[PDB]
């Protein structure tokens, strides 16, 4: 949900360029690429860390049986 | 002496039962639990006990099929008790058993026998 | 692209003299019965000071314990390879106020391994703690929690005994000889108090008891024995 | 030779091939990377559902237009009861008591007497229609075929007190529904 | 599942009366044990499926059990509650043209389980419902007192019909499914296989229905016939005293169970030499696995306890009683 | 003749096996079509 | 006609065949709502025991008026086979008004709709407006 | 799996001092939850008299001699007492509970129809 | 038995007096043979239309015409 | 054997303080029922006649194999209860 | 087997002429009937001593206690006698009419009698024994069973 706003601003932030794509040509173009291509960073970095994910506070872990034979 | 011994795994693959898995080291397993039985055996029950004869029997062919076998499906076929997954869970239990049986002194006297009337149906008794 | 056929205009074969195969349905369980025999036999040599006694009917094995021996034999049941009963059906009572020790507390044992079942009973009173068996078989929670509900069997060791059948607060245990069948008390809604209430009973149809008519006679006999003679008491031999 | 020389037994043998074989990794496919791709981008499975959703769409609906049809009825129905008659106009009851003791919820209550003609009747039969099970119980146990339940169900009322059966309305439901009762006791007479 | 029930308090009774059923009735309690099976997996998977959201499997099914809710009409004359099993055999005969009725029913039944399994089996929304949600170990499965479905999904292959075989289930041939994952995806997939495999034991029923007497030739425990009854003394004593007393069952007790459809149904039966039961405990499937339900709920979200309740087949009346 | 019994030869089997055949083209076929539209719409898109 | 999901037992699998397509309730525009607050019809398809009897009332209560009650079954309407029960209410009709009465163990589906068929006959003799006119 | 909460093992109780304690223990937390039964319950009368009717139930077992009566008595006062903080009777039972409560003479029965 | 064809059919046959009727308290627009009619007035017809369903090839017409109990 | 389980069994008080039992042998079991209520014992319903009742002890009838098991329960329970001697 | 049957060999209402080539152009599976129960065919018929007492010879309930098993173990039994004879044979029986604890036996008795009796096979344990003997399965293969494949999480088990 928090991360959320951020990518909301970078949705909001196309507009400009949808409206004035031909005005400011190959320009533009390369300047909306590095737009996105600095944000494609913060969307590696939430598939590495794993952070749009369930926050569940019981986990199920299989312990061994062993024994401790004399 | 730290015999520290698997008996179930919790990881690898799926045996084809829910939740157990395939033991690595299914042979060397068996023959220390079956071993360390027989031994328990002779320390803590008397001779006396048919629990103490009867475990004996069934160890002892039970230990001399994993010492003459390699194939694990053939060691299996030759007991007819479950996967060796499943031998080395009822070999561990089977021991834990001989610790509560030596304990209990299950083999003397009856401690608490029934009432007169205790066992009785409508009349009729048992 | 067959028509379907007319199944009831198709003919039928016609039978006449049909009445039933004249047999004895119990011969069916005497390989059964003998083997059971053998295994409550073993039972009882391996815990001597356990198993007060056993009884084979049928396909069914009972082994009959004290309260104070109940959590070893369970144990060696579940544990032991021989008997590998690792599940628990059933857990129940019954009642029989003629008796010292009224209830009679019964558990059924499934073993999937070796495709067998057996039965153990113990007895116990109003006030006799009964050990727990929850601790080896989680199955026998709801069960011994039932049992008390219905019949008030103290269940010592048993992490949480509590009504589960009757009304929260509800006073008896229903299936106990004593306690009538409709109980004692009856809800209604109080239009006074704006809720439902507990009120005494009162019946507008008592219940009829036609149960009077049980027979001034006795309907079956005393049976036909039908155990193995590896089992009966040798006959000393005539005199030389 | 059995094996308990091992405490083994026939039923402890796990048939071959028992233990499930290895899983499999990610080479070891046999669809391509675009292949699982199109079926799962595209949503082959979820569509196909869809389309056996359309199929139904075109074909014959199952639904009757209750109460101007009815559903299939057996002439072993149980519903509403009613007492019979002979053919005479005589009732059939003798007052016997057999379906009082049969009736598993004790629905049933019987005061019988001498008649002034001197005939085995009873004055008072009374069935408690919302305490029947509707169970047909008093109907297998009735040695003269009085008691019978008709194929009726439609009786709804708008008070409780309507569903206290007496004697008199027992025996008007045997009247009006004899004709029908005729029907069910005609085809299900062999098999009584 | 009312069949069965009545099946299995019959079979107690039936073994502490020492009597069989012949050979007619047995199978007849085997073809409505395996309808009455099938009208219990339509019940629980397709509510199970509704539960989860998919609508429409739900009222396609139905419309089957209406159609065998009308072969337990025919026989019986009730559509639910058919007191039909009784000891000693079933109440009536088969009327006349059952069997055909039964037999094109079958014909068209294979492609209504083929329709329900395109919008479930394959369904990628159906298995992330299902795959992963509510696994039982093997141990815990026969630790808890899991049966049938329940048991089976975790790896166990016991069914009660193999196990302890009763009624003429030893006379026919069907499989069982074993699960491997023992989620609520395989027990899904074994329960859609019951469907299959009572629809083979329906068919070879069918075909197989021997003539004879459908129960106990016995006038102490079963009625006499209506016409012989008017005619012969014997048999209005008989008539009388069966429907005024009962019948006598010689005491003892009895642990009987059988596969019923939510699992391993068993009545424990106290006799006391009399006409009525000393006591009746009843084994309830549903009541065990409901027991289970905090051991295999405990991890999971809101929604999956949708699934769980769903996936054990919970009738209350069986769980209460 | 007075039971319900089956008939003489019995009654013809029926189907109880899965009966669920796969249908469509490969999954080829469909990413093919898919390209091909894609790059036909957007000839028409820079058409206009 | 909107009734409240309110299945308690083998009553309640009669009820649920209304709504299969062999009898399809839902052409007459009967829809079953979970909550009590868009439902105006309680059925009461099934036993009710002393357990149970304060949640149907409170159930029963958070109905916004106009609500009507059926009463399907013998359980619910008098006991039924479990009159003598020590934990059973002997009918629904001691904890809430009833309108109709359904026979039957378990009533049919069309006994069930009839019951139905009945209530909205009484319903659509109502004269609440002409009421005030007249009689107030 | 793990108990409900306020859960108590089961264990029977072999020693009268050491039973003692355990229902005085008892006895404090009902006093102690008191407020808590009067909120979630909705009671219509102070907690204070919510304590007096506790401790009435507690003096009419004081003089309870048996060991094994005392053992069935602190078991059931324990199950009650998990019921009542966690809310598992409804309103009307602990309504009902505090509800409760000069005789006829002779020929006032009489009159009636005694009983 | 849903389809347009049939509906039409069967309202040529009753007429538009018969099938309004039909129209208010069926909601189904059917046609049949005169079978009998009840002492209360009902008129019972069977169908011989192929493409009617298994369970609807006899229905009633009842007296009323707002209500049909 | 002195136990007052009565106490812990649930049973209203009537039953110890007013109510009152017998045992008999009627041929071979003892049982125990219960002395009927002077008034509430019965009273014709007015509306079906039925026969309503206040007694809620009326249908119960314990069975014992012998005297002592009937004497000794009846004592546990803390009944008042007379023998009527065969 | 119960392999694909073709929808006209299905008791259900299908199509017609041009209808029915239609139906199979656009059904995915076009052998699956439609559920619509024949109405020609399906339910057009609408449907409107003492030899065989074998409650009374039931089995007896017969208890073992601890006495009788030491009998049997001590005495033999009557299909494997060990016990002596004349009024030394009624010695030997009547010391077990009273109580006889089975432990105290098994202390002083020969272990070939024990092994012979108590246990079986030559000492080998007794094992549960089984309720059906019968009850075999096997593994089998989609091209028998017919359900799902291999690649589905379960698996179907026969009769062997
Ligand atoms: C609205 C606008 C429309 C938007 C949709 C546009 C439609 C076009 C979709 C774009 C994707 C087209 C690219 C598809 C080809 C790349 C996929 C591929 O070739 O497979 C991955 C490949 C690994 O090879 P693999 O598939 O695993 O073969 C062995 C299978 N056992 O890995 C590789 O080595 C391939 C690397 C790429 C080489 C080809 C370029
Ligand atoms: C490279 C694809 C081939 C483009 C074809 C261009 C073409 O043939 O011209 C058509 C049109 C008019 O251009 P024109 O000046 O007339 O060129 C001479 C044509 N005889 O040319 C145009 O005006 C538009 C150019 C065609 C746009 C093609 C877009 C292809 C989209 C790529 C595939 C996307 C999916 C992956
Ligand atoms: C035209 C616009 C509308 C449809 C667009 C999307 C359709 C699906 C595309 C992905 C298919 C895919 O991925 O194909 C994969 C699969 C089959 O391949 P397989 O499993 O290897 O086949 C196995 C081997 N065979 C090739 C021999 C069979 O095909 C399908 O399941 C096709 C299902 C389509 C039937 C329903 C059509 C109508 C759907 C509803 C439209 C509103
Ligand atoms: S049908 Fe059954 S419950 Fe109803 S009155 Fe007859 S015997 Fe009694
Ligand atoms: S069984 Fe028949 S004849 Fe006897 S009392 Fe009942 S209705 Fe009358
Ligand atoms: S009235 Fe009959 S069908 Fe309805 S809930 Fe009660 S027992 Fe079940």
């Amino acid at each position: 949900a928090l991360l959320f706003l951020p990518f909301d601003l970078e949705v909001s932030s196309m507009l400009p360029y949808i409206v004035s794509i031909y005005s400011v040509g190959i320009y533009g173009l390369i300047i909306f690429i590095l737009f996105l291509l600095i944000l494609i960073v913060g969307f590696i970095y939430e598939f590495n860390t794993k952070s749009l994910s369930i926050t569940t506070i019981l986990h199920k872990k299989n312990k061994a049986l062993v024994k401790n034979l004399y | 002496q730290a015999q520290e011994i698997l008996i179930k795994a919790n990881k690898g693959n799926p045996t084809g039962l829910t939740g157990l898995f395939q033991h690595p080291s299914p042979r060397p397993t068996l023959i220390t639990l079956y071993k360390a039985t027989l031994k328990n055996l002779e320390e803590k029950i008397p001779k006396e006990s048919v629990y103490r004869t009867a475990v004996e029997a069934f160890t002892k062919e039970r230990l001399s099929i994993v010492e003459n076998n390699e194939i694990i499906e053939d060691i299996e076929k030759k007991i007819g008790s479950g996967l060796v997954e499943e031998l080395i869970v009822q070999a561990n239990e089977e021991y834990d058993l001989i610790d509560k049986m030596a304990e209990w002194k299950a083999w003397e006297e009856l401690e608490e026998k029934p009432l007169d009337d205790q066992w009785t149906y409508f009349g009729k008794k048992l | 692209e067959e028509p379907l056929p007319v199944l009831r205009d198709l003919p039928r074969p016609e039978y006449g003299e049909l009445h039933a195969p004249v047999y004895n349905p119990a011969e069916k369980y005497k390989e059964q019965i003998e083997e059971l025999h053998k295994f409550g036999r073993y039972i009882m040599g391996c815990l001597p000071k356990f198993v007060q006694q056993f009884s084979v009917w049928k396909d069914e094995l009972v082994i009959y314990v004290a309260p104070s021996a109940l959590t070893q034999v369970a144990t060696f049941l579940k544990d032991h390879t021989s008997a590998q009963f690792k599940a628990c059906m059933d857990v129940t009572a019954a009642d029989y106020p003629t008796r010292t020790n009224r209830f009679d507390v019964v558990y059924n044992l499934l073993s999937v391994r070796h495709n067998s079942r057996i039965r153990i009973k113990t007895y116990a009173s109003e006030v006799s703690p009964v050990p727990s068996v929850v601790p080896l078989f989680q199955g026998a929670n709801w069960f011994e929690r039932e049992t008390y509900d219905l019949f008030g069997i103290f269940f010592e060791g048993h992490p949480d005994l509590r009504r589960i059948m009757t009304d929260y607060g509800f006073q008896g245990h229903p299936l106990r000889k004593d306690f009538p069948t409709t109980g004692y008390t009856e809800v209604r809604y109080d239009a006074e108090k704006r809720r439902v209430v507990y009120e005494p009973l009162e019946l507008t149809q008592a219940w009829r008891n036609f149960t009077v008519g049980s027979s001034v006679w006795e309907q079956v006999g005393d049976g036909k024995d039908f155990t193995p003679e590896s089992f009966k008491l040798p006959t000393p031999a005539p005199d030389p | 030779p059995t094996l308990a020389l091992t405490s083994g037994s026939i039923q402890g043998t796990h048939p071959e091939g028992f233990r499930l074989p290895r899983p499999k990794t990610w080479e070891e496919s046999s669809e391509s990377a675009l292949s699982k791709a199109t079926k799962w981008y595209l949503l082959s499975e979820i569509f196909r559902g869809l389309y056996i959703t359309l199929e139904m769409y075109f074909r014959a609906p199952y639904t009757i237009y209750y109460p101007f049809e009815k559903g299939p009825v057996s002439p072993r129905f149980r519903g509403e009861h009613a007492l019979r008659r002979y053919p005479s106009g005589e009732e059939r009851c003798i007052a016997c008591k057999l379906c009082e003791a049969v009736c598993p919820a004790q629905a049933i209550t019987i005061e019988a007497e001498e008649r002034i003609d001197g005939s085995r009747r009873t004055y008072k039969y009374d069935i408690d229609m919302t305490k029947c099970i509707y169970c047909g119980y008093c109907q297998e146990s009735c040695p003269v075929d009085a008691i019978v339940e008709t194929p009726n169900v439609e009786y709804a009322t708008e008070t409780r007190e309507e569903l206290l059966y007496n004697k008199e309305k027992l025996l008007a439901n045997g009247d009006k529904w004899e004709q029908e009762i005729q029907y069910a006791l005609d085809a299900d007479a062999p098999y009584r | 599942s009312m069949m069965t029930n009545e099946q299995v308090f019959s079979l107690a009774v039936e073994k502490l009366l020492n009597l069989e059923v012949p050979e007619r009735g047995q199978y007849i309690r085997t073809l409505f044990g395996e309808i009455t099976r099938v009208l219990n997996h339509l019940m629980s998977v397709l509510s199970h499926a509704m539960d989860v959201g998919a609508l429409t499997p739900f009222l396609w099914g139905f419309e089957e059990r209406e159609k065998l809710m009308e072969f337990y009409e025919r026989v019986s004359g009730a559509r639910l509650h058919s007191a039909y099993v009784r000891p000693g055999g079933v109440s009536q005969d088969l009327p006349a043209g059952l069997l055909d009725d039964i037999y094109m029913w079958a014909t068209q039944f294979g492609d209504r389980l083929d329709e329900t399994e395109e919008l479930l089996t394959d369904s990628r929304i159906w298995k992330q419902r299902t795959i992963g949600i509510g696994e039982v170990t093997a141990e815990d499965a026969l630790n808890y007192g899991l049966s049938g479905v329940m048991l089976r999904g975790s790896g166990v292959p016991f069914d009660i019909r193999k196990s302890q075989p009763y009624d003429a289930y030893d006379k026919v041939d069907f499989d069982i499914a074993v699960g491997t994952k023992g989620d609520c995806y395989d027990r899904y997939l074994i329960r859609m296989t019951e469907f299959r495999q009572s629809l083979r034991i329906i068919e070879q029923c069918c075909n197989q229905m021997p003539p004879g007497p459908v129960k106990v030739e016995d006038f102490k425990v079963a009625p006499p016939p209506r016409a012989l009854m008017k005619e012969d003394m014997e048999a209005l004593i008989h008539h009388f005293l069966l429907y005024t007393k009962g019948y006598a069952v010689p005491a003892g007790e009895t642990y009987t169970a059988i596969e019923a459809p939510k699992g391993e149904m068993a009545v424990y039966v106290v006799s006391d030499g009399s006409e009525r039961p000393y006591r009746c405990k009843i084994r309830a499937p549903g009541f065990a696995h409901l027991g289970a339900f905090d051991h295999i709920a405990r991890g999971h979200f809101l929604p999956d306890a949708v699934a769980i309740i769903g996936t054990m087949d919970l009738v209350f009346g069986e769980v209460d009683r | 003749a007075t039971q319900d019994l089956p008939p003489i030869s019995g009654y013809a089997p029926i189907q109880w096996k899965r009966n669920l055949p796969s249908r469509g083209f490969r999954p080829v076929i469909w990413f093919l079509g898919l390209c091909t539209a894609t790059g036909y719409g957007f000839y028409q898109i820079s058409l206009a | 006609f909107w009734p409240m999901t309110f299945g308690l037992a083998c009553c309640a699998v009669e009820m649920m065949h209304v709504s299969a397509p062999r009898y399809d309730q839902d052409r007459l525009g009967i829809i079953f709502r979970a909550s009590p607050r868009q439902s105006d019809i309680m059925i009461v398809a099934g036993t009710v025991t002393n357990k149970m009897a304060p949640a149907l009332r409170q159930v029963y209560d958070q109905m916004p008026y106009p609500r009507w009650v059926i009463s399907m079954g013998s359980c619910a309407n008098g006991g039924g086979y479990y009159h003598y029960s020590y934990s059973v209410v002997r009918g629904v009709d001691r904890i809430v008004p009833v309108d109709i009465y359904v026979p039957g163990c378990p009533p049919t589906s069309e006994a069930l709709m009839y019951g139905v068929f009945q209530l909205q006959k009484k319903m659509m003799d109502g004269q609440t407006h002409r009421m005030w006119y007249r009689s107030y | 799996t793990n108990p409900t909460a306020f859960a108590q093992t089961t264990r029977y109780v072999k020693d009268s001092t050491e039973m003692r304690t355990l229902v005085l223990n008892l006895y404090r937390r009902y006093l102690r939850h008191s407020r808590g039964f009067v909120n979630n319950y909705n009671l219509d009368i102070p907690a204070s008299q919510v304590r007096t009717k506790i401790r009435q139930e507690f003096e009419r077992q004081r003089f309870v001699k048996d060991l094994p009566l005392k053992n069935v008595l602190y078991m059931k006062a324990q199950m009650e007492f998990q019921e009542l903080v966690n809310f598992w009777k409804q309103q009307c039972h602990v309504m009902q509970y505090f509800e409760s409560i000069k005789g006829d003479s002779f020929v006032q029965k009489f009159l009636k129809g005694a009983q | 038995s849903s389809s347009i064809q049939r509906t039409l059919r069967n309202l040529w046959k009753n007429g538009f007096k018969k099938s309004f009727k039909q129209l208010q308290g069926y909601n189904d627009i059917k046609s049949g043979r005169l079978v009998g009619t009840d002492s209360f007035g009902n008129k019972f017809y069977e169908v011989d239309d192929p493409v009617e369903i298994h369970m609807r090839t006899r229905f009633v017409e009842y007296t009323g015409f707002w209500r049909q109990d | 054997t002195d136990l007052a389980k009565e106490l812990v069994s649930g049973a209203p008080k009537e039953l110890i303080t007013e109510r009152v039992a017998r045992i008999y042998q009627e041929t071979e079991t003892w049982k125990i029922d219960w002395d009927i209520l002077n008034k509430g014992n019965r009273w014709e319903n007015d509306l079906m006649g039925y026969q309503s009742s206040s007694d809620y002890m009326q249908g119960t009838i314990l069975k014992f194999d012998t005297r002592e098991g009937a004497i000794r329960f009846a004592k546990g329970q803390g009944w008042d209860y007379y023998i009527q001697e065969p | 087997s119960g392999g694909p049957v073709p929808v006209f060999k299905k008791y259900t209402t299908g199509s017609k002429g041009i209808w029915e080539k239609i139906r199979q152009l656009l059904t995915l599976v076009p052998n699956r009937s439609t559920g619509n129960p024949l109405v020609k065919n399906y339910r057009v018929p609408p449907p409107g001593y003492y030899d065989r007492d074998h409650r009374r010879n039931y089995p007896r309930l017969v208890a073992f206690d601890q006495t009788k098993v030491s009998g049997l173990l001590t005495l033999g039994s009557a299909q494997n006698p060990r016990i002596s004879v004349g009024e030394k044979g009624q010695k030997e029986l009547a010391v077990f009419d009273q109580s006889v604890s089975l432990s105290s036996t098994l202390a002083t008795i020969d272990p070939k009698v024990v092994k012979s009796e108590l246990l079986a096979e030559g000492g080998s344990p007794v094992v549960a024994p089984s309720l059906n003997k019968k009850m075999k399965f096997r593994l089998t293969e989609e091209s028998e069973h017919g359900m799902y494949p291999e690649d589905y999480p379960i698996r179907i088990f026969a009769q062997n």
